């Protein structure tokens, strides 16, 4: 299946070339359509007189999207004027990755032959960070991150804190907030000027920065004798406007006031 | 009216008797209303949603640096991994400040020591700085600044550490303190 | 009629929202130069 096939480097099966004559009786096995005439096999039936074929095929109805394994499906044949007249046998297993594999066998007569559309090559998978799954969903491919990250509850949200010194943020990770029932989220500060924003480290994180300093997007410094902490509360909403579960993460953290400095150059004089 | 405004246009007649006979007057009067207003309501609305809070917590650490410097009025960073002097040389030193939020604290010496090792806590320890104050005792120390702003500078003739020790280092200590909260210059006197 | 009302659920903005208000701006038409009624479908 989709290691056992034969490809086909034929830039001639595309749905714009002009006219042809050949049919394809001797097709037999796995098929792997690669080059400019597309990865898939064409969806809708092709007008008369294309394909380099007085008749081109097509397949009908939808291409199978990803986990779904041999699905049977009937290619039918455009001529004269009446869409799907003649039908051949054609077994679509879909595969972990951008390309399809086929059954592709002798139609009932000559003249007959399948197509290739442009399909879908622009659509890429390596856009999907490395830990989503290269799903599909009848045959687009999506960045499904793991089921196995899957959390009900908010309280095990994920969040990471760092508070470096010249600038405080807080990092959650994007599939968890999926999965917790988030499609696009509105993080947002004591002050909703400072939205946030993705940045990717090791996986996918939604992130914002703020100055420490008091004021500038309302965070709070109360300093006692011996630290001086930064507060500023978090708000989660997956949309504009909060109805249930109101999100309130009170983040935070302290820097202290006393600290040891010394040089990194050595130091030796010299004496009568 | 147009697709703007409605115009309600009438005319007045005026006269001092039931007949005209002279000047026929005419109030041509008409005054319209545009057909788009805006409107807002009277009253604040307060409704109320549960919260669910998940305080959260962590530490930071601020950077803050210290320089050798090759010129006297603190202009320039050694960055040689050891520095040769004479013994009547004087030495020109400095820290740097860039945690953060510089406008709020000012860079404080509590005390900084010369010891001949990089162990802080070497117990042969010579006050460089004794109680955010240099020195009387010793007076070719003098100070430009501590606490007046993140940097603090100050000069000093060069030692040895008496006995069998060739070199000296400098574990000195800074504390931060809000500008306007307390008063923070350190004004010694004997 | 000349009157417009409506119903919707309460809501609440997120981020340092404790109030909402509402402004509306109404348009004017006649009964029997144009047709005023509006009509949406998905
Ligand atoms: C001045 O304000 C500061 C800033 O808050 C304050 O420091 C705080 O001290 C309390 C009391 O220790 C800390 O409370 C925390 O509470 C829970 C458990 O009660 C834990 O998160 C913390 O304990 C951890 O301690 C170690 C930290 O790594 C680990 O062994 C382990 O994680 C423990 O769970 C801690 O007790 C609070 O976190 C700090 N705030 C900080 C560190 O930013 C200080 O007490 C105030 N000083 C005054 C009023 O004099
Ligand atoms: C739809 O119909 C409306 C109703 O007539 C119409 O609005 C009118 O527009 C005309 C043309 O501008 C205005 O006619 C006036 O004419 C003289 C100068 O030509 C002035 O009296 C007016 O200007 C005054 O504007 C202010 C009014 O206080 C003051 O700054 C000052 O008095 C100026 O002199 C004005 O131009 C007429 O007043 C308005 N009526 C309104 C606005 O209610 C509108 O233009 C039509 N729309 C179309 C035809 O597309
Ligand atoms: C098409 O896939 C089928 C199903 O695995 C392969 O075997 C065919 O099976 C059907 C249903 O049992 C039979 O009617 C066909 O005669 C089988 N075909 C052959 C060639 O034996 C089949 O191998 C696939 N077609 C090709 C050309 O590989
Ligand atoms: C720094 O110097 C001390 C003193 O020579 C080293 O030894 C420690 O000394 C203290 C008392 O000052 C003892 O209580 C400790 O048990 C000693 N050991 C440690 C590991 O602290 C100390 O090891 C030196 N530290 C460094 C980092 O050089
Ligand atoms: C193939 O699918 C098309 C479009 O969905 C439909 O019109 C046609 O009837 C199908 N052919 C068969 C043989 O079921």
């Amino acid at each position: 299946p989709c290691q056992a096939h034969r490809t086909l480097d034929e830039y001639w099966r595309s749905t714009e070339y002009g006219e042809g004559y050949a049919c394809d009786t001797d097709l037999r096995g796995w098929y792997r359509f690669v080059g400019q005439g597309g990865a898939r096999m064409a969806e809708t039936c092709v007008p008369v007189l294309r394909c380099n074929t007085a008749a081109p095929m097509w397949l009908n109805g939808t291409h199978p999207s990803s986990d779904e394994g041999i699905v049977s499906r009937k290619a039918c044949a455009h001529w004269s004027g009446h869409c799907c007249l003649w039908d051949a046998s054609v077994q679509v297993k879909a595969c972990a990755g951008g390309y399809y594999v086929y059954n592709l066998t002798a139609p009932p007569e000559c003249h007959l032959a399948y197509c290739t559309d442009p399909s879908s090559v622009e659509g890429t998978c390596e856009e999907c960070s490395i830990d989503e799954d290269c799903k599909s969903n009848n045959g687009r491919w999506h960045c499904q991150c793991k089921q196995d990250f899957n959390i009900t509850d908010i309280s095990l949200l994920e969040h990471r804190l760092e508070c470096g010194a010249n600038d405080m943020k807080v990092s959650l990770g994007k599939c968890q907030l999926k999965s917790l029932g988030f499609d696009k989220v509105f993080m947002y500060l004591s002050d909703s000027r400072c939205s946030g924003f993705n940045d990717r480290d090791n996986r996918d994180w939604v992130s914002v920065v703020t100055p420490a300093r008091d004021g500038p997007c309302g965070t709070v410094l109360t300093r006692n004798e011996t630290h001086a902490t930064y507060s500023n509360t978090l708000y989660l909403a997956d949309e504009i406007i909060i109805r249930d579960l109101n999100i309130k993460i009170n983040f935070a953290c302290s820097y202290p006031l006393d600290m040891k400095v010394s040089l990194k150059t050595a130091l030796q004089p010299m004496v009568s | 009216r147009n697709e703007t405004h409605a115009t309600y246009s009438n005319t007045l007649y005026l006269a001092d008797e039931i007949i005209i006979r002279d000047l026929n007057i005419k109030i041509n009067f008409a005054c319209s209303y545009p057909l788009d207003m805006k409107v807002s309501l009277k009253t604040a609305l307060q409704p109320m949603v549960s919260a669910l809070n998940i305080r959260v917590g962590g530490t930071g650490m601020f950077t803050v640096r210290m320089a050798l410097f090759q010129t006297p009025s603190y202009t320039q960073p050694y960055q040689g991994s050891s520095v040769t002097l004479s013994t009547e040389a004087f030495l020109y030193v400095g820290t740097m400040l860039d945690g953060g939020d510089l406008s709020r604290f000012a860079l404080l010496m509590t005390n900084c020591y010369a010891t001949p090792s990089s162990n802080a806590t070497d117990p042969l320890k010579y006050f460089i700085i004794q109680d955010r104050c240099p020195h009387t005792r010793d007076s070719t120390i003098q100070v430009v600044e501590n606490g007046e702003s993140s940097q603090g500078r100050f000069s000093v003739q060069m030692f040895r550490f008496a006995g069998n020790y060739d070199l000296v280092y400098l574990h000195c200590e800074v504390y931060l303190c809000d500008t306007m909260n307390e008063k923070c210059k350190p004004t010694c006197s004997g």
